[PDB]
RNA sequence: CGCGGGUAAGACCGCGUGGAGGCCCGAACCCACUUAGGUUGAAGACUGAGGGGAUGAGCUGUGGGUAGGGGUGAAAGGCCAA
RNA sequence: GAGAACCUUGCCCGCCGAAAGACCAAGGGUUCCUGGGCCAGGCCAGUCCGCCCAGGGUGAGUCGGGACCUAAGGCGAGGCCGACAGGCGUAGUCGAUGGACAACGGGUUGAUAUUCCCGUACCCGUGUAUGUGCGUCCAUGAUGAAUCAGCGGUACUAACCAUCCAAAACCACCGUGACCGCACCUUUCGGGGUGUGGCGUUGGUGGGGCUGCAUGGGACCUUCGUUGGUAGUAGUCAAGCGAUGGGGUGACGCAGGAAGGUAGCCGUACCGGUCAGUGGUAAUACCGGGGUAAGCCUGUAGGGAGUCAGAUAGGUAAAUCCGUCUGGCAUAUAUCCUGAGAGGUGAUGCAUAGCCGAGUGAGGCGAAUUCGGUGAUCCUAUGCUGCCGAGAAAAGCCUCUAGCGAGGACAUACACGGCCCGUACCCCAAACCAACACAGGUGGUCAGGUAGAGAAUACUAAGGCGUACGAGUGAACUAUGGUUAAGGAACUCGGCAAAAUGCCCCCGUAACUUCGGGAGAAGGGGGACCCACAUGGCGUGUAAGCCUUUACGGCCCAAGCGUGAGUGGGUGGCACAAACCAGUGAGAAGCGACUGUUUACUAAAAACACAGGUCCGUGCGAAGUCGCAAGACGAUGUAUACGGACUGACGCCUGC
RNA sequence: ACUAUAACCAUCCUAAGGUAGCGAAAUUCCUUGUCGGGUAAGUUCCGACCUGCACGAAUGGCGUAACGACUUCUCAACUGUC
């Protein structure tokens, strides 16, 4: 059998590829954060 | 020499290995070894620019001295001759009478304990280095520089040797390994002799895995690909591409040397193919 | 490599050490050839019996990289979050 | 308890036992413990619960991390490149999956423990006191290093010994740049071109000198080394720290034993106990114990290592350190380093088999603890020996000077400081990934016994479970096992599925062959138990004995323990590889040389790859490629190398 | 010298008109070609004949020991496949 699901959770990899300090790094990312603030999201980034 | 394996296994039937006869030591000099991590043919962008590269065995860089200008008149003795993974020919480790240790490519016929003097007044026995001005016309040299003071660039492989055809003005006309005749400034150094491991070309690896050790990876022909992947692709059955042969990026077969190059004026004549 | 034979030296042949191999049989491990069941299932791709490799072009953890007319591809239009 | 198959307690039965046991990492986040609840959830009911509520619980100088270090990689001061956006990248600074670094055994709560407590250690710093104990001034050593000159040639200078090559022109031969008549091919003949001719120069080839090219030296001023004085006079110089610098070490692959050990396991000396209502069995039989670490001593098996002196600028300065060259002395079981293990200590302690009352259970006492046999996938071992595919960096430790320096080093005793995060619980699962309390997935560490070659397989010890719908009932029928008379592929698209062979030891093995194979070919024989050979053989090894350079010695060895294989005789059954586990074999053809890869989820192949062959391109920030450009891979490679194309071992070949 | 065949010759044309080797082939429509082996009976299988619809020399030709969860046929043993 091979039941390996797509999502294998991990915390260092999550904050390293969807994290805040990555989001603010690039121009597009700062737009993502500024966008979700306008929508009112409680959790701006992952 | 070349040692041929006995047919104990199908992967080993026709195989043969380099009879490591000239090797004297099995460990490099610690201070002259620097790290070297494989890239896999992928440039700084991350993409793969040259295909069929990867895998391979981890190897470390032995600092080879192609800049023999510092030591002029300080003799050395060939301490050992050992095996280099990176390059095709062996390398000899020189113990300078000064006290400094250096690595050079091992020229043909070199033996441990021989003396190697480099300089303008050095002799013309194999291993010595002296600028092309002092080398008698017609001899056989290797590791020839290209610019006056830029390092050895021509004829560095195994069994490959340049023959200095003559001198004229401030230019020495060499016969390159490829058979092409090229002029080079007479201020640049060269090393006398051929290069070791003349029997490298006769090695028969014998199996697919052995070239995977050496760092190569499988190469897929064109006529098997699909029309997107390769211009030869497609066709129901077996085809020969249905077109004049091209590289996978569409460029047809033909001479690719960029015309009108600054270094063109030096080249006396280019190599001849098929004659 | 050693011993003996063999010879002028050889070639080569027998006996000892040595233990090479994309070598052999076979569990862990990795695959997925046949069959039967499942087929509003235990499971949105599995189970039971057999099966191939199993010191290598092996399998695996950790961290990282390549991004859409682009990547990657031992090449099937396959893979890039069912 | 109102209510019980499902909750609790006890006694039986059964299942896993390389796991369905024990400990982790990732992941989850209060699920952990105590008290309480039973409209929600649990595929039923539930007094129970991983559910709901309240309270409690996670203790570190030594463990996994940070405060120490780097790899792949990311970010990147300046910077370069780019209309703008932005792309790369140096200096650095991050980044463990790696390097370096100091703790072990026992006990305790309802929940934590290498964290608390008990006993014993280790590693960084601070202060005080005690001496030892060398110094700076003071003085010792401080005598002695620099200079004046000579010698004798490094040394631009002028030049010479002059030289490698032929710098440059000279000449000629050949060849022919144009051109000029003409010689030739000539077109069938003429033309016409070429220049086989004239030079000459598209030019090439050769010759010697002209001398040049660069090359040093001999060697001159200069510069310096040596020697001769000049003051054992001016410097120097001395405790101790000593780098951000130099240098060693850190520092490395795969395969394979052999050897020595230990952990574990199996008996026994010895100690404590049982009579398990059966035919026999009182100590003769049976059951249970037959333990204990880090550290500190000692340095065994094994492995490794030459030492001393002088000179020397190569190590961005200087070095007494590292190199390299000279000499001397060295083959010793000499010396030194490393180092499993045995032995002592730690340990008058701890703990345990059991014995007492006491009962949720608290508490008290507590015996013997020798010899062997077997034996590792663990330790010596980052070792040794082979092989080619040639096998990270930095901090750390040591050393060297540069440099700081008048105080500083060593030991003893005492008193102190040692930071931040994690720490409960599940962790091959009803607590993570799968929408579920899901037959799927999930990396690492422990490995008992008897058969066995084995981590397979069967049973089983410690431990853990009976896993959450049941109770019955010989229907058809479906699924999963089992058996079958006579026949044996007649079944069918096809021996699909089943059945059959199956292990160990002997005997014997064909065509073909690339001389390796084919081959476990095929085919044939034996296999249990008891006794005897046998107080034998073999391993081990104690007493005794021998020997020594006497010690953690070497050889040998009755007894003791363990153990095959064979021969002869005998007994039993239908059956002796008795269960489980465990090749079907042979003949021929096509395709593909082979081992491998492929359509995750209907196609594993005759497809792809493959070692081998050839062709084309590339003279070097190459050709090719990613980018508008810088830049990068190619490659820290150089035509015996690199990229592209087609064919696909090997043999005979590859026609027009 | 009877039949057929076509060695041989002639023609046109092209750049040249298929050499070796193999051949009812993973290519052959006719087609279950014909002859032989195997079976009581063989549209499949093996060996050859060549009349190659429409093989052929690196889109390689002919062979080939060993290897194959490849395709095809036969045999021994085995059996509820029958």
């Amino acid at each position: 059998a091979k039941g390996k699901r797509t999502f294998q959770p991990n915390n260092r990899r999550r904050a390293r590829v969807h994290g805040f300090r990555l989001r603010m790094r690039t121009r597009a990312g700062r737009a993502i954060v500024a966008n979700r603030r306008s929508k009112g999201r409680r959790a701006l980034t992952a | 020499g070349i040692r041929k394996y006995k047919p104990t296994t199908p992967g080993r039937r026709g195989a043969s290995v380099s009879d490591f006869a000239e090797i004297t030591r099995s460990t490099p000099e610690k201070s002259l070894v620097r790290p070297l991590h494989g890239k896999g043919g992928r440039n700084a962008h991350g993409r793969i620019t040259t295909r069929h590269k990867g895998g391979g065995h981890k190897r470390a860089y032995r600092v080879i001295d192609f800049r023999r200008h510092d030591k002029d008149g300080v003799n050395a003795k060939v301490a050992h001759i050992e095996y280099d993974p990176n390059r095709t020919a062996n390398i000899a480790l020189l113990h300078y009478l000064d006290g400094e240790k250096r690595y050079i490519i091992a020229p043909q016929g070199l033996k441990q304990g021989d003396v190697i003097e480099s300089g303008a007044n050095a002799d013309i026995k194999p291993g010595n280095n002296l600028p092309l001005r002092n080398i008698p016309a017609g001899t056989v040299i290797h590791a020839v520089e290209l610019r006056p003071g830029g390092g050895a660039k021509l004829a560095r492989s195994a069994g490959v040797s340049i023959q200095l055809l003559g001198k004229e003005g401030t230019y020495a006309a060499l016969r390159m390994p490829s058979g092409e005749i090229r002029r080079v400034d007479v201020r640049c150094r060269a090393t006398v002799g051929e290069v070791g491991n003349a029997e490298q070309s006769n090695i028969n690896w014998g199996k697919a895995g052995r070239m995977r050790w050496k760092g190569k990876r499988p190469t897929v022909r064109g006529v098997v690909m699909n029309p997107v992947d390769h211009p030869h692709g497609g066709g129901e059955g077996k085809t020969s591409g249905g077109r004049h042969p091209v590289s996978p990026w569409g460029k047809p077969e033909g001479r690719t040397r960029k015309p009108n190059k600054p270094s063109d004026k030096l080249i006396v004549r280019r190599r001849r193919t098929g004659k």
